């Protein structure tokens, strides 16, 4: 897995790729490892996935409970809060490592949470299995103050990075792109590996199997 | 508090309890509702209080409230007490179906709720449960069943009967009209409309003041189906014939 | 490990307005076989289906306390309960045994009922949901059958193609791992009708 | 260690255990009786680690009494077996896990004959014919050869001895007499119990 | 009309016309203090002023106050039975602590005074525990909304105002309050200090004297709350008697 | 009135008449003042001797919560010595906590509450005791505080709790205790309740004196019979 | 990671590296380990960054509570204490060493380190994390009584720069602090701003 | 820590007075309204203040309890808090575990749950309101009632509070199934204005829709354009 | 009428709680007894009541350790309820210091168990009233206990019924009991109990029983048998 995000001039991008491994063998092909907090928040995931998603379904839970009380608008601070409050109560055993990025009235913030309940309030993060080769293209070529199209196009170069050089990473190349006013949420950004086309055609034909029983139901319509 | 409590848990000097003669005396006000055996099925009618114009119709049934795939419940009383003991019957049916993987018998869910109910008189200073339902359903073991409950705890197995409103009244016309072991669900439906036409305070049955539902094996799987308007249309008209047919003679 | 202790294996694909389900028989001890009559697909829904395999107690227990919460969400809603949905109580019901979990991997399959868009999904040991487009696995054989479907698979197959394709794929995987074959039965589940059909496969 | 088996028929269920009570090198007991009935037709074989054997049989016993006291009819063999397997299965997570083999035989009068097995799992299923304990792997291609489904009882009794005496011959342990009992509409029967000496 | 049955007197439930005669005593135990105080909000600034009435000269001045600190930036002003108010300060000022340590950042004074009205909500639905005869007076600085006064009552009426009275001349106060925001005005700083204390001078016809009365303030330049001193309010009160 | 047997209730004029009824008791029992000044503070009870059986130091009014603070009570001696109680533990927990000898203004507020508590519920009636806190700090200083039954807690420059209330409260007036210190203190002290007890209705007392300040070094104490015997000859002959 | 803290006249001086590792791989080369438990009081914190800051937190809720419902300001013994109790009820659990410190009006300038183990001493200097060990001897040789603001910063400055170069867990920039009746002026040294000591370069 | 016996118990008649009683509040409560257009539905109230003093946009009678449901009442504002609260978890329950958006059916089932499990329980006294819940699901519109008792029941249209009689009869009386929201909007502001008491402006009334794109209230701009008719 | 004394959790208009003060007449109901003390011993004298001729009177005096120990009255399961408590304690203390408890922190317990029910709903006080007597590093001690949870010290007490006659009498004679034997302590206590007596009544071996503690003497009970020497010289009725 590989999760990256930065704060570009007036929003967050965030990016992630799409290839799910159970041990050393691809399970899901098009993941969506972005998660939706809220429609100022968002949060890219890795770890444990059960753990992830759950977590990020509880405090989605909990911030919109917040957010239609207070009648304005969560905060990212809240959302790191719980979420490392919650971390600690067990210890590490939730395996949810999280990059977590949002807009509010005080600006952009992205946010970095590992298991044990750490933090750290970042420009730039990358975590998961090719988090190192991300953190190299951020180190290389991150400068503060980037133009949206300059930031996508980091973020795309360090998943990419990620991507071919990770054996977890792979299959696609997912963002979203959170502003004071917009949200951009784009799921197949890039395609940078494809399956090639079958040179043979193995379609088999009717008896090809054999049956030794067959049974049909019908199903009633209305 | 001893001054603020009501007591409701207690005997009185006549030996009764007044909080349950109470929910009796509560459930005869409700919405009148009957149900009859027959050899082929059984089925649940009720007369629908909420006759308003303004009223949707959102739901499958206003009373029926099917508790599982071999049973239901049709009301008289609070609603919201019905409500509540639909829920913990159907927890019920389906912690029997977790245990044992085969559908709950019709009179062990009708014990478990009772013994609910009775909890409330006995013990917790609780008012009771203001509440008399008819079960119907099938079991293998002695097939279709129906079963009253009041809210004292204590339960019946009838071949018909009535609860709610004018219940005595219509119980008076069920004894000498049922033919015990002689009847078909036409027959039975029949029966229905003609105690409901001499119960109900309403001058003809609309088909929008009744609600019906029967019961019935086909196939091996049971099916619970509530009566569409057009339907309940065909039998008061045919029950209106028949009536008429009746005084023509004489 | 305690998945290979019962074996299994499970199997989803889908097709143009179709989807098919596949699953093999064998039940038995880590090595000695007991019955070829297993069921691990169970019914969730007049078109839905799920699939289990792991150990054959916690599937046994999966479903029982699936179909507990099912028949009580259909009774109070009124309505049949939609794939993701399902997914969805089934994700809460793993994670709510986070430590000590079921050792199982689920496998769902159905259309929806109102548009009968077909529907898979897996889910890992503890409720980690996988949509996809093409197909789901879950067992000993995963990494057999990966490939093998990969290669057969095409999009928008018919139920003929479906059900060929979900043979070919099953049988020859359950053939070259030990502790999944003894047969397997393949249903098949589109709007007009449901038909099963078991193959004939190598009992060794 | 301990032995069961089970063939289910056409309209009959058959079961034996061994007799044999052993705590270490030394046979306690030759006259064990391994084999409860929770009802008048349906029979619990239990075998496992010693105590949680006979806790978990008399549990299931007294729910299943406790069932016929309050409805008035007893329970199926499914019924029973799923019953029993609920049990035993809430208990592997709990801090107080059974390790208890089991085989459960039954005759109802709709659904007819029934034969389930669970290991100490809880997994359940339904076979025609099982066994347990090291014997099983002796004689369950005994069974395999010769068992029809279409098997009449004298024709069972005959392949159970096959089995029982191939354990004689080829199993190290000592296994001298078998209790045997027969399930049917009628209720359930003892047999004279198979010896070898 | 003010029928009664059952011990619908006695303890929070329903008359025959639904009226929960308890909390309506509650709102009589608010007036039993025999004080008032005054709130009112500026584009800028907002204030909330009450008596300081001192029965004996041995009481020290500085310890009795009814105007209370909440946080950094939240002052509260509580009239009624004292007991009952320092507990519900006590309950606001750990409600905005955990607020603050649960959720990241200063509680706001709608939601303080949300949850302060449903736990008094809580006395009213259940029997054994009587209403707190209090009612407090929330000022703060929103940086969204600016500032903002709310007050709490022992039912759970949490509402927003412009200007607020509460005390034995409730009614006096918020008569003549209607009256200035019915016409318009700026409402700076000493405007709105004016206003306040001209409103509880003229209910009372005290005519006060400094230490007749407390004081307390936010701004958003100050945004912190701030009781001020003797030497402030007898500032502000020449200023008043000149004009 | 139905509205006066608990304290979940209300009168419909908004009192809460157990409350009331409860400080009528203290009221109803024999007088305590404590006086504030520079140096520190002093304590002076009018412990009525009920017997010529009962021991020198029965019934002692005057608690030691803590080192750096004192207590004097009024009304029923058994709830004091439970809040006397309650305070001690509530200054133990504080100084196990967070390091240092509780503040007395903290430690009222939180006995307030405790007793505030009580007068709400009905399960519970209100205290009957009212009572003075009383502590010196080279950083806070000296420090009095005056607690009732309702749970209010006020400071004061003396104070006065019992059936002489008023006349004490009076005499205390007349004192100007703020340039004053603790020897001076004590005699006065001495003189007022000597004025405010009953020869007639109260038969015979005990005068129980607590002072703490600078003196001490912050240590609340009993007073040495030498400097009790010279207060109550100063008292007994200015009385005349 | 190296924290550092010093007694001066009139207030204190904090010092910390911007390193946390987990591993050989460097997470955050800028993380703040200097954190506010109050307006005058701060913390540097050393161990499992979870813990320290979870406790941080929790001790800043209480300390808040505990000063509003006083009115009057907090104590650095006080923060102390409540990060002692912390620490030693959990100190199974908790891999933390804290050093707290901060200016209040009673007794001024005060810094106390709470190591592994629940433990309170109050210190002149004291110095905590993976690099003190490096720089013991140094803060031994070079501390002098009355030393003033400057000279204090510079000392923590040279300090925690020898103990960067040779410690592979602390590095990244120096961040600096200084408490006292006035506020708290916080500034970074990075780069050239870092002090420098000549290699052997034979 | 509390009283364990329930304060709602049954009259010789047969009727909870008590349940009663809380009726007759909510009777005495602000008036409310509501009709179901086929396209949407819309949920009104009158938001009369004692004082101008009041800010009007400090408290909303009109509350969200997710996207697509949004709840008005009549009665008691506090008690209307509580149960607010309550179903905006019991939504987010739902929504932790099946991943979908709550059918406002089932939401109206559960806190009609709660109205009766406060009647029933001990040392309570059950909620003195009344609330009209509305919901866009299946791509249907839904409006239900439910009453302190706990009984939900559904209508096309319906009124609460003062003079809901004779605002039951108008609107009888002036409803279309046929009708849009656009009308529908009319209708209820008329069926308020027939029991208003006053010249209605932005400010003296409350009013919310809920469609495909979900609930929201009115802000009092547009609100101030459709009561130009 | 009936409110205010139904329940002890109700304040009284004049500022008084009926239930505590009924309690007390509960006490003052009981059998009579004396506790009275000197320098160096400590003594407890009771009358045991018997319910008929035939009947052997109640255990008024108890052991509660070897350097107090108590003499009830009123309710004696509530009396044998709060003797548990304080053995309990003085044990805890023995188990933990390795000391004897002190009377004055052991009636300071007594008053809070006893002052924590009187102040709840649904609860009685203890209708018991006690006399301790004990000896520590200190000296001599008496302490009363009422149900009212206030406990007093005192130089000689007794309480019961028509204890007032034996309270003169030990007000007259106060002044001589501090310095004196052990002989002729009890038998000034003897002569005041027996003050309490009817007048036809008079002191017996069987009637009577008495507790004494000192500095080498653990406390120790001097039943029918072993009391007629204390009373052997003592005069007849005036």
């Amino acid at each position: 897995t590989t999760i990256a995000g930065v704060v570009y001039k007036d929003g967050i991008v965030l990016g992630a790729d799409t290839r799910a491994t159970e041990g050393m063998v691809v399970a899901d092909k098009n993941c969506s490892k972005i998660h939706f907090i809220s429609p100022n928040i968002y949060c890219c995931g890795a770890g444990t996935a059960a753990d992830t998603d759950m977590t990020t379904q509880l405090i989605s839970s909990n911030l919109e409970l917040h957010s239609l009380s207070t009648g304005r608008l969560p905060r990212v601070v809240t959302a790191n809060r719980m979420l490392k409050q919650m971390l600690f109560r067990y210890q590490g055993y939730i395996g949810a490592a999280l990059v977590l990025g949002g807009v509010d009235v005080t600006g952009p913030h992205l946010y970095s949470i590992y298991p044990h309940g750490s933090t750290d309030k970042l420009p730039y993060v990358t975590m998961g299995s090719g988090s190192l080769a991300a953190m190299a293209v951020f180190e290389d070529k991150f400068r503060p103050d980037m133009e949206e199209e300059e930031a996508k196009n980091l973020v795309s170069e360090a998943i990419a990075a990620g991507i071919f050089n990770d054996l977890g990473s792979g299959s696609n190349i997912d963002l979203c792109v959170i502003s004071k006013n917009k949200l951009d949420f784009l799921r197949p950004y890039t395609v940078p590996n494809k399956k090639g086309t079958r040179l043979g055609r193995y379609r088999c034909e009717k008896g090809t199997t054999a049956v030794l029983t067959e049974k049909i139901t019908p199903l009633e319509i209305e | 508090s001893r001054r603020y409590d009501s007591r409701t848990t207690i005997f009185s000097p006549e030996g009764r309890l007044y909080q349950v003669e109470y929910a009796m005396e509560a459930i005869g006000h409700a919405g009148t509702c009957l149900g009859i055996l027959a050899n082929d099925g059984v089925l649940l009618a009720a007369e629908r209080r909420n006759i308003h114009k303004l009223l949707d119709e959102v739901f499958f049934s206003e009373k029926i409230y099917k508790l599982n795939e071999d049973m239901a419940c049709s009301v008289a009383g609070i609603t919201s007490d019905a409500n509540v003991l639909t829920n913990e019957l159907r927890l019920i049916a389906q912690r029997y179906l977790l245990q044992y993987q085969e559908p709950i018998p019709c009179e062990q869910l009708v014990t478990a709720l009772c013994d609910i109910k009775q909890a409330y008189t006995q013990f917790g200073g609780k008012r009771p449960f203001g509440v008399s339902l008819l079960y119907i359903g099938w079991d293998k073991h002695y097939g279709f069943q129906l079963y009253q409950s009041d809210p004292s705890g204590n339960y019946g197995g009838w071949k018909a009967t009535c609860i709610g409103n004018n219940s005595a009244a219509a119980v008076s016309m069920l004894k000498q009209d049922y033919k015990e072991g002689e009847m078909t669900l036409k027959s039975a439906l029949a029966l229905a409309i003609k105690v409901l036409n001499k119960t109900m305070d309403v001058s003809k049955l609309s088909a929008e003041k009744v609600e019906i539902a029967t019961l019935t094996r086909e196939n091996g799987k049971t099916v619970i189906r509530v009566l569409k308007q057009k339907e309940v249309e065909q039998l008061i008209k045919k029950h209106e014939e028949e009536e008429a047919k009746a005084e023509r003679e004489k | 490990s305690i998945m290979s202790y019962n074996g299994g294996a499970v199997m989803a694909m889908k097709g143009k307005n179709c989807v098919a389900i596949a699953a093999d028989r064998r039940f038995g001890i880590q090595a000695q076989m007991v019955t070829t009559d297993f069921q691990k697909i169970f019914p969730m829904g007049d078109r839905l289906y799920i699939g289990l395999a792991g150990l054959a107690t916690d599937v046994q227990t999966v479903a029982q306390r699936l179909k507990f919460r099912l028949n009580l969400y259909e009774l109070k809603e009124g309505r049949q309960i939609k794939p993701y949905t399902l997914m969805s109580m089934v994700a809460n019901l793993l994670y709510e045994k986070r430590f000590g979990p079921y050792y199982t991997e689920p496998v769902i399959a159905g259309l929806d009922p109102k548009t009968f868009k077909p529907f898979i999904c897996s889910l890992d040991l503890i409720g980690c949901p996988m949509v996809t487009d093409d197909f789901v696995v879950s067992g000993t054989c995963a990494e057999q059958m990966y490939g093998m479907c990969e290669s057969l698979w095409e999009p928008n197959m018919d139920p003929d193609h479906l059900f060929e394709t979900i043979s070919q794929a099953m049988l020859n995987a359950v053939d070259r791992d030990a502790v999944s074959g003894m047969g397997v039965i393949v249903h098949i589940i589109e709007k007009d009708k449901i038909t099963t059909r078991t193959l004939k496969a190598r009992m060794d | 260690m301990e032995y069961l088996i089970g063939i289910q028929g056409p309209d009959y269920v058959l079961v034996a255990s061994d007799r044999v009570a052993a705590s270490n090198i030394v046979q306690m007991k030759d006259d064990h009786d391994k084999m409860f009935k929770m009802s008048e037709k349906i029979l619990l074989l239990c075998v496992g680690e010693a105590g949680d054997t006979v806790q978990f049989a008399e549990y299931i016993q007294k729910n299943v009494q406790l069932y016929k006291m309050r409805n008035g009819y007893e329970l199926s063999p499914t019924a029973a077996a799923n019953f029993t397997r609920r049990n035993l299965a809430d208990c592997l997570r709990s801090r107080t896990p059974y390790h208890v083999n089991l085989l459960l035989a039954g005759y109802d009068e709709h659904e007819g004959p029934a034969l389930y097995y669970m290991d100490y799992l809880a997994a359940l299923a339904k076979a025609p014919f099982a066994a347990h304990g090291y014997g099983a792997f002796l004689t369950l291609s005994i069974l395999d050869r010769y068992y029809t489904p279409t098997i009449s009882r004298e024709r069972a009794v005959e392949l159970l001895r096959k089995c029982l005496e191939e354990l004689q011959k080829r199993f190290i342990l000592n296994l001298p007499t078998f209790s045997v009992r027969i399930i049917d509409k009628n209720g359930i029967h003892d047999l004279d119990n198979i010896s070898f000496p | 009309r003010g029928s009664s049955a059952g011990f619908d007197r006695h303890i929070t439930i329903f008359s025959p016309e639904g009226r929960l005669y308890q909390v309506e005593y509650a709102f009589k135990a608010i007036n039993q203090g025999g004080l008032t105080s005054v709130a009112v909000r500026g584009k800028d600034c907002a204030v909330i002023v009450t008596q300081k009435k001192v029965p004996d000269k041995l009481l020290d001045s500085s310890t009795v106050t009814h105007l209370f600190k909440i946080t950094e930036n939240i002052g509260c002003v509580m009239t009624g039975m004292t007991a009952d108010s320092r507990s519900q300060v006590q309950r606001a000022r750990y409600e905005a602590a955990n607020w603050k340590y649960k959720y990241g950042y200063e509680i706001p004074v709608d939601m303080l005074c949300k949850r302060i009205a449903d736990i008094s909500q809580v006395y009213t639905q259940n029997a054994e525990m009587r209403p707190l005869g209090c009612c407090m007076i929330l000022i703060g600085i929103d940086e969204e909304q600016g500032p903002q006064v709310y007050k709490c009552d022992p039912a759970g009426y949490y509402c927003g105002f412009k200007a607020t009275a509460a005390g034995v001349k409730q009614t006096e106060s918020t008569s003549f309050l209607e009256k200035k925001v019915k016409k318009k005005f700026d409402w700076t700083f000493e405007q709105t200090v004016e206003t306040a204390i001209t409103c509880l001078s003229t209910v009372l016809s005290i005519d006060f004297k400094p230490s007749e009365i407390e004081v307390g303030v936010v701004t958003v330049e100050n945004p912190k709350f701030r009781i001020l001193t003797e030497a402030e309010i007898d500032a502000h009160l020449v200023a008043l008697a000149e004009r | 009135t139905g509205y006066d047997l608990s304290a979940s209730t209300f009168s419909p004029d908004g009192r809460v008449f157990q409350v009331e009824y409860a400080m009528k008791a203290v009221e109803n029992s024999s007088t305590a003042i404590g006086i504030r000044c520079k140096d520190g503070v002093v304590f002076g009870v009018e412990k009525l001797v009920l017997s010529k059986l009962y021991e020198e130091g029965s019934n002692k009014r005057l608690f030691n919560v803590d080192r750096h603070v004192g207590m004097a009570v009024a009304g029923l001696l058994a709830d004091a010595r439970s809040l006397a109680d309650i305070a001690r533990e509530e200054a133990s927990n504080f100084r196990s906590n967070f390091g240092y000898n509780i503040p007395l203004k903290h430690l009222a507020d939180r006995v307030a509450m405790y007793v505030h508590a009580y007068t709400l519920y009905s399960a519970v009636r209100p205290f009957g005791c009212s009572f003075m806190l009383g502590s010196y700090s080279v950083n806070d200083g000296a420090q009095l505080y005056m607690i009732d039954p309702s749970g209010v807690s006020y400071g004061y420059w003396g104070c006065a709790i019992g059936k002489a209330r008023q006349a004490a409260k009076t005499e205390i007036e007349k004192l100007q205790m703020k340039e004053m210190t603790c020897r001076d203190i004590v005699k006065e002290v001495a003189k007022i309740i000597y004025i405010v007890h009953d020869e007639v209705k109260d038969k015979a007392f005990e005068l129980e004196l607590s002072w703490v300040g600078e003196l001490t070094n912050g240590r609340h104490e009993i007073v040495p019979k030498d400097i009790r015997e010279e207060a109550e000859k100063y008292a007994k002959e200015s009385l005349k | 990671t190296t924290i550092m803290a010093v007694q001066f006249d009139g207030g204190v001086v904090l010092g910390a590296d911007s390193r946390t590792t987990t591993g050989s791989y460097i997470a955050n080369r800028v993380t703040d380990k200097l954190t506010p438990i109050h307006d005058r009081i701060f913390c540097c914190r050393s161990g499992s960054a979870a813990d320290t800051q979870a406790v941080a937190d929790a001790v800043t809720y209480q300390l808040g509570f505990h000063s509003i419902e006083l009115n009057e300001p907090p104590l650095v013994h006080t923060a102390a204490s409540l990060f002692k109790e912390m620490c030693y009820r959990y100190r199974e659990d908790l891999m933390a060493g804290i050093i707290i410190a901060g200016w209040d009006p009673q007794e001024g300038g005060q810094v106390y380190s709470v190591p592994m183990g629940g433990m309170m001493v109050r210190q002149s200097f004291a110095i905590g994390g993976s690099g003190s060990s490096y720089i013991y001897g140094y803060v031994d040789a070079t501390y002098r009584e009355g030393m003033t603001k400057e000279e204090c910063l510079q000392f923590t400055a040279n300090a925690l720069a020898l103990a960067m170069e040779r410690d592979g867990s602390s590095g990244g920039v120096i961040r600096l602090a200084a408490i006292a009746e006035s506020g708290v002026e916080r500034q970074v040294l990075l780069g050239d701003q870092i002090p420098k000591f000549a290699v052997a370069t034979l | 820590r509390g009283y364990s016996f329930s304060l709602t118990t049954f009259s010789p008649s047969g009727k909870l007075v008590q349940i009663e009683y809380a009726l007759a509040a909510v009777a005495g409560g602000a008036p409310s309204v509501g009709i179901k257009a086929a396209n949407g539905v819309v949920l009104a109230t009158e938001k009369k203040q004692k004082s101008i003093l009041y800010d009007e946009r400090s408290v909303h009678k009109v509350e969200p309890i997710t996207k697509h449901i949004g709840l008005v009442y009549s009665g008691m504002g506090p008690d209307y808090r509580v149960l607010v609260h309550r179903a905006r978890k019991l939504a987010q329950q739902y929504y932790l575990v099946y991943q979908e958006p709550i059918p406002t059916a089932q939401l109206v089932q559960r806190v009609a749950s709660v109205m009766q499990e406060y009647t029933q329980s001990g040392g309570v006294r059950p909620f003195g309101v009344s609330l009209l819940i509305c919901g866009w699901n299946e791509g249907r519109p839904y409006l239900f009632q439910s009453d302190p008792s706990g009984a939900y029941f559904a209508w096309k249209a319906t009124a609460m509070g003062k003079n809901y009689v004779n605002g039951k009869t108008f609107l009888e009386k002036r409803y279309n199934e046929d009708l849009e929201l656009e009308d529908a909007i009319h209708t209820a502001i008329l069926t308020l204005k027939e029991s208003f008491e006053g010249q209605m402006t932005e400010d003296n009334i409350e009013v919310g829709i809920c469609n495909e794109a979900g609930f929201r209230r009115l802000t009092p701009t547009e609100v101030k354009d459709y009561l130009a008719a | 009428r009936n409110q205010y004394d139904n329940d002890v959790t109700v304040w009284s208009p004049q500022g008084r709680i009926h239930q505590i003060e009924y309690a007390m007449e509960a006490v003052k109901q009981g059998s009579a007894t004396v506790g009275l003390k000197s320098k160096t011993h400590a003594v407890l004298v009771a009358l045991k009541r018997a319910q008929s001729e035939l009947a052997a009177h109640q255990k008024k005096i108890l052991h509660v350790d070897n350097h107090i120990g108590i003499s009830i009255a009123g309710l004696t399961a509530d009396a044998r309820l709060l003797c548990n408590f304080m053995r309990q304690e003085c044990l805890d203390s023995r188990f933990v210091f390795d000391r004897p408890l002190p009377v004055s922190r052991l009636v300071s317990l007594i008053g809070s168990k006893t002052q924590i029910p009187t102040q709840r709903y649904g609860r009685r006080p203890y209708g018991v009233g006690l006399l301790i007597a004990g000896y520590d590093d200190m000296g001599p001690h008496i302490f009363q206990t009422c149900p009212s949870a206030n406990y007093f010290d005192c130089r000689a007490m007794s309480i019961g019924a028509r204890s007032q006659s034996a309270r003169t009498y030990l007000e007259r004679h106060m002044s001589e009991f501090m310095e004196c034997n052990l002989n002729e302590l009890v038998k000034h206590g003897l002569r005041a109990l027996r003050e309490t007596l009817p007048a036809e009544q008079d002191l017996t071996t069987k009637n009577v029983s008495i507790g004494i503690v000192g500095k080498d003497l653990e406390f120790t009970i001097y039943d029918d048998d072993d009391v007629s020497p204390f009373l052997e010289g003592l005069e007849e009725r005036p």
